[PDB]
RNA sequence: UUGACCUCAAAUCAGGUAGGACUACGCGCUGAACUUAAGCAUAUCAAUAAGCGCAGGAAAAGAAAAUAACCAUGAUUCCCUCAGUAACGGCGAGUGAAGCGGGAAAAGCUCAAAUUUGAAAUCUGGCAACAUUUCUUUUGUUGUCCGAGUUGUAAUUUCAA
RNA sequence: GGACAUGGGUUAGUCGAUCCUAAGAGAUAGGGAAGCUCCGUAUGAAAGUUGCACGAUUUUUCGUGCCUCCUAUCGAAAGGG
RNA sequence: CAGAAUUCCGUGAAUCAUCGAAUCUUUGAACGCACAUUGCGCCUUUGGGUUCUACCAAAGGCAUGCCUGUUUGAGUGUCAUU
């Protein structure tokens, strides 16, 4: 699943950028993305997470926006492409998340 | 609803009601067994916080037991060791009274499952618990999702394993630096361990 | 005295046939076997002998009941007719 | 003692009958090593013990 | 038997010792009259049975 | 040898008769044995042992698939009829009680169910 | 309500009796031991002879579980004979003989010629 | 007198359930001594051996009354590291974790506390019918009746709200 | 040959066991004990087997009622019988 | 060793393999009470011998703790019409 970058804590490691647990409801709410929704399109939520900068907040969402857009939601319905779905699924195919979103 | 009235109420347990309720259901639970049947709960408001439903297949049994240490059960004080070893008189059961009281419902009801207990009253010589079983047979609990857990197999005896509310405090669980020993054994087994990996 | 005019006088049984498994080991005065517990509910066992689990187990039997589960865990418990 | 249980009658029945001799077309079976044995039992070497 | 014994010696000991007002409170009831007056009202007014 | 083809189509008193003739030419067998034997009877006595064995099973077959007949729609079978897996699985829960699910339960599945999603690079 | 014993005593209670809704078992089993279980084979050692030929008696393999009423009942059914006195015994080898006496009424030769040891 | 309620009884009442065995691994209770300290009592062996209770295919733990003091992290478990370190110890002999970081795997949730109050909307059992089967062996549905339940079974809610 | 091999041999209403109880053992009620288990035998138990014609054609063991200090068992092949 | 030749162009040998139906003696957690005794009992049904009650035989049953429900009950526990 798609991973949020977050900053590791103390001074020994707060330089570096790693992968995170899930994203925040502040970040999903940001993306326009539900909480209900976000699990069943492969989108982690963190509850105990805030965000206390707008410098992780952004980053967050763009990393959630990126992922919206190179998404590829099969319809439940075969052939009745509802709201936010896609018809394009024919070449649709298993790829990594680390190549599209690497943690900068 | 009342349930509120009834948990502010029972903090007050040195008010003159508690204390005459207190009495004359110590003075009836002392002519009674030492385990018999309830058959209503006492406390329903504490009862149903603990899970407990007033549907088929709950059965509340109450319970009282020895307070006190645990002399140690050698025959004239002898331990036969070093003096570290030698105390007879001031030791103390490693599981509380609420355990043994769960332990002993549980083997006296050994078709049913023992799911919480609560205090409910106690005097110089005993403590009085009730204990809140479950039916694993009972069509109204295998039909129960929010129950139905407790039918399967891995929770036999759970109160025999420290699996109830009080039998994890017992044991320590918990989360944090202050509940370092964690699993004792599963902790000790880990620091005690030699791993030798493969160099290659 | 102690020894061989002493043993002339053995002729009297402390223990009998245990009715549960078997061994001469059956306290007629007690009523208790010295080998398995009998009557009580539950086999004798210690960790400090393990030679004697090993003499009494599961397997040094027929197992009749278990080779029969093993043949039908295979299938699945499965029942009907062929 | 001409004065025993069922069971004591039973046990020696099965001890006399377990001491007899194995007939010689049972160790001329292929691959069979059954020819001698030293469970043969008597009355005044080996006690049965019950 | 012993819970015939229990349920007479537990009115006797409710009848010694000194009862807190809350629970003294209880032993007051209405009388006859306005007890089956207040039955007479609520007779009207019953919840509906299984085949109502 | 007696065949089963043939012992299921015959009645029940006729397979019980024709079993106390078994048993009492397998006796007459018996009896010849001890007092001078032949290795014909000899041999004869195992054909007749299984007969028996044969006759035996029909009859009891034909008991049970009455008796699962007459328990047919039932709440409550006999239990040597019933169930013959573990004692573990008879005490299971059924995949019945394992799916009961509430009613907040039932509602999140209908609405907000796993879906299917792929991503393009 | 007048009570003359200075003693509670519990009354009585209806005590139904059982009205199973299911069979615990489906098939009854059948009579163990009837006939053939019962008789097993005649003894026709020298002793046996003597019995036959000057006590009237024949002697049998009966099964261990058998006593003298199920032995006379077998031996009226099988041999056409009717029994006035049985012995039995358990023999060292652990199985139970038995010698059964005929009536007057009957020799025992020629029921030991019918059937088939003689 | 009868009935209702409450409590307590009996029945070879109708239907069920528990015991025992296996203990490599698992969860607890109880619990030494040999030994080391060149003696020995605290210590060490060891929160071990023995004893006792209780499960499964894994068990236990688990979605913070958790870390941290950071630009903060974020359920549990396991591996490497932290680290033979902080610390404990006749500070003698000896003992000795945890935060962060990297990796394996990742999944979240359920109740009690609310007046459905214009309608106990909830559940068990008996009987009958209709379906189902790893299966005449399994598992349900509907109708009716009787019970449970207002000293509270259902529904929206569980703090992320 | 009490060895070896092959066969045969122990027949009970009256002889013993079986029945009873002794010293004792030991469930159950109940109380302790973390527990293995310990104490306890009318013990702080609603511990009933028994006594009686009320129905009953007409010459009888089938459903009520009222009842009174009964009581688990094991334990002797030399005790009792 | 023999026997099996009712066999082998056949539902058929085999201490064959597999296995979804059965049988499964006395015991054993062991379950009517016991047991150094194949000891002592009780209930229902069906049969035998003159025995509607005794005896014999067969079949089916009788342990404890606990849960839900049923029936019959007890209480100078709380109440209403009579
Ligand atoms: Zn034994």
């Amino acid at each position: 699943a798609i991973r949020p970058a977050v900053k590791p804590p103390t001074i020994r490691y707060n330089m570096k950028v790693r992968a995170g647990r899930g994203f925040t409801l502040e970040e999903l709410k940001a993306a326009g993305v539900s909480r209900r929704v976000a699990s069943t399109i492969g989108i982690p939520v963190d509850h105990r997470r805030r965000n206390r900068s707008e410098e992780s907040l952004q980053r967050n969402v763009e990393r959630i926006k990126v992922y919206l857009a190179h998404l590829i939601v099969f319809p439940r319905k075969a052939g009745q492409p509802k709201k936010g779905d896609a018809t394009d699924v024919s070449g649709a195919e298993q790829t990594d998340v680390a190549a599209v979103l690497p943690i900068t | 609803g009342a349930y509120k009235y009834l948990e502010e109420l029972a903090k007050k347990k040195q008010s003159d009601v508690n204390l005459f309720l207190s009495r004359v259901r110590a003075w009836e639970y002392r002519q009674m067994n030492v385990i018999h049947r309830a058959s209503r709960p006492s406390r329903p408001d504490k009862a149903r916080r603990l899970g407990y439903k007033a549907k088929q297949g709950y059965v509340i049994y109450r319970i009282r037991v020895r307070r006190g240490g645990r002399k140690r059960p050698v025959p004239k004080g002898q331990t036969y060791g070093k003096p570290v070893h030698q105390g007879v008189n001031h030791l103390k059961y490693q599981r509380s009274a609420r355990c043994t009281a769960e332990e002993r419902v549980g083997r006296y009801c050994s078709n049913l499952r023992v799911l919480n207990s609560y205090w409910v009253n106690q005097d110089a010589t005993y403590k009085f618990f009730e204990v809140i079983l479950v039916d694993p047979s009972h069509k109204a609990i295998r039909r129960d999702p929010r129950i139905n857990w407790i039918v399967n197999p891995v929770h036999k005896h759970r109160e025999s394993r420290g699996l109830t509310s009080i039998g994890k405090k017992s044991r320590g669980i918990g989360k944090g630096h202050r509940y370092n020993n964690s699993p004792q054994h599963a902790t000790w087994l880990r620091h005690n361990t030699l791993s030798l990996r493969r160099y290659r | 005295t102690k020894g061989t005019q002493s043993f002339g006088m053995r002729h009297n049984k402390s223990h009998t046939i245990c009715r549960r498994c078997g061994k001469r080991s059956f306290h007629i005065q007690k009523s208790t076997c010295a080998c398995c517990g009998y009557p009580a509910a539950k086999t004798r066992s210690y960790n400090w002998g393990a030679k004697a689990k090993r003499r009494r187990t599961t397997g040094t039997g027929r197992m009749s009941y278990l080779k029969k589960v093993h043949r039908s865990f295979k299938n699945g418990f499965r029942s009907g007719k062929p | 003692p001409s004065h025993k249980s069922f069971r004591t009658k039973q046990k020696l029945a099965k001890a006399a009958r377990q001491n007899r001799p194995i007939p010689q077309w049972i160790r001329l079976r292929t691959g069979n090593t059954v020819h001698y044995n030293m469970k043969r039992r008597h009355w005044r070497r080996t006690k049965l013990n019950i | 038997p012993e819970y015939i014994r229990l349920q007479r010696r537990r009115k006797i000991l409710n009848l010694r010792l000194k009862v807190p007002p809350a629970i003294a409170q209880f032993q007051k009831t209405l009388d006859k009259n306005t007890a089956t007056q207040v039955f007479k009202l609520l007779n009207k007014y019953r919840p509906e049975t299984a085949a109502e | 040898a007696l065949k089963t083809f043939e012992l299921r189509k015959q009645s029940q008193e006729n397979l019980a008769e024709q079993l106390q003739e078994l048993r009492q030419e397998l006796a007459s067998l018996r009896v010849q044995k001890i007092a001078g034997g032949s290795g014909s009877k000899l041999s004869k006595i195992k054909t007749t042992r299984k007969d028996i064995a044969r006759i035996l099973t029909v009859i009891n077959e034909s008991n049970r698939l009455a008796a699962r007949e007459a328990y047919k729609n039932k709440k409550y079978i006999p239990l040597d009829l019933r169930q013959k897996k573990t004692r573990a699985i008879r005490r299971a829960l059924t995949p019945y009680e394992q799916s009961r699910k509430t009613l907040k339960q039932i509602k999140k599945e209908r609405y907000f169910p796993l879906r299917k999603y792929a991503l393009k690079a | 309500k007048v009570r003359t014993s200075t003693t509670f005593r519990r009354p009585k209670t209806l005590q139904l009796s059982r009205k199973p809704k299911y069979a615990r078992k489906s098939v009854a089993h059948a009579p163990r031991l009837d006939e053939y279980k019962i008789i097993v084979n005649p003894i026709n050692s020298e002793s046996a002879m003597k019995k036959i030929e000057d006590d009237n008696t024949l002697v049998f393999h009966v099964h261990l579980k058998a006593n003298k009423f199920t032995i006379k009942e077998a031996v009226r059914k099988l041999y056409s004979v009717e029994p006035v006195k049985i012995n039995t015994l358990i023999r060292p080898n652990g199985t139970k003989k038995a010698f059964v006496k005929l009536s007057a009424d009957a020799d025992a030769l020629d029921v030991a010629n019918r059937i088939g040891f003689l």
